[PDB]
């Protein structure tokens, strides 16, 4: 069958529900912290300690 | 959700707005984002369509903004950029073509900034030739068809010579070397004859600058540095003895270590 016949390729399955929504919530947390740092260092700033 | 398009709106308004501190901070932001994808299709689509619009509108500042945007896309060790490279290869290289529809002098210096965009093309060729080998072959065939033929403006010849300059050592050794002399005779036809085509004159002048100060070290490696006038006779006169002088400067820079 290595020479005559053939097959078909998909090459992408994970199917892990809890892992998928962990990845989605981690990406949401990353977007939160990224925009947090962005407009944290962008605009008018008052800190918690001195010069955070 | 909602924060995706908020980040997209603010990052495109930082891309268009000329706040220079916010410019550099957004570039370092894109360079330092862990896990910033799924916006990358809309990011690259905005890049390609903004390249088309800025080719139509001839705004060099938005062009260098988009090239720094591509540079910031390059400097992330997390972005598997592979599947979207087919959108970045036109969007950069359409910038390395366009038909001199701007103003002349300082935009010729901005064509040198598009040679820095050809350095970006060199970084793409360094990081993405792992395909069933197509990318470097496609870019070298495109640069060859730009470089060889006549009816090619100085923007196209300039960008082709700049891209083949950025591709590296044996590109200059094997592809520029044979018809170096014929394009030198083309510039000699631009020289010594008519006067009032100064776009083409200054274009051929810094074409000569690229040719000299990038083809000097490969001839310094191959050809031995006696016989400066014989090296000029072997390389159509006009390169020598500035070819041998820049070869001596490259030997001094190599011996500087």
């Amino acid at each position: 069958x290595x020479x005559x016949x053939x097959x078909x390729x998909x090459x992408x399955x994970x199917x892990x529900y809890q892992v998928l929504r962990e990845k989605a919530a981690s990406q949401r947390r990353d977007v939160e912290r990224a925009l947090t740092r962005f407009m944290a260092k962008t605009g008018e700033t008052q800190s918690l300690f001195k010069d955070d | 959700s909602v924060e995706q398009q908020l980040y997209y709106k603010e990052i495109t308004e930082a891309c268009v707005g000329s706040c220079e501190a916010k410019r550099a901070e957004a570039l370092q932001s894109i360079a330092t984002d862990p896990g910033l994808y799924q916006m990358l299709p809309r990011f690259s689509t905005f890049i390609s369509e903004g390249v088309r619009v800025n080719v139509v509108q001839n705004n060099l500042a938005l062009l260098i903004y988009l090239m720094r945007m591509v540079k910031a896309l390059m400097d992330n060790p997390t972005l598997y950029l592979e599947k979207y490279v087919h959108e970045l290869i036109p969007a950069v290289m359409t910038c390395i073509v366009s038909r001199q529809l701007c103003l002349r002098p300082d935009v010729d210096n901005h064509w040198a900034l598009r040679d820095f965009a050809a350095r970006l093309v060199a970084q793409i060729c360094k990081h993405f030739s792992t395909t069933t080998n197509n990318i470097q072959s496609r870019i070298t065939k495109t640069f060859t068809k730009s470089w060889v033929d006549e009816k090619t403006p100085w923007t196209t010849r300039y960008g082709s010579i700049a891209g083949l300059a950025e591709l590296g050592h044996d590109v200059i050794k094997t592809l520029i070397l044979p018809r170096l002399q014929q394009e030198g005779e083309r510039i000699r036809s631009v020289l010594d004859g008519p006067v009032l085509s100064n776009i083409d004159r200054i274009g051929a002048d810094h074409v000569q600058s690229l040719l000299l100060k990038h083809c000097a070290p490969v001839l310094a490696k191959l050809r031995p540095p006696p016989d400066n006038q014989d090296a000029y006779r072997a390389e159509f006169g006009s390169l020598g003895p500035l070819l041998c002088s820049q070869v001596v400067k490259a030997r001094a820079q190599a011996a500087l270590q």
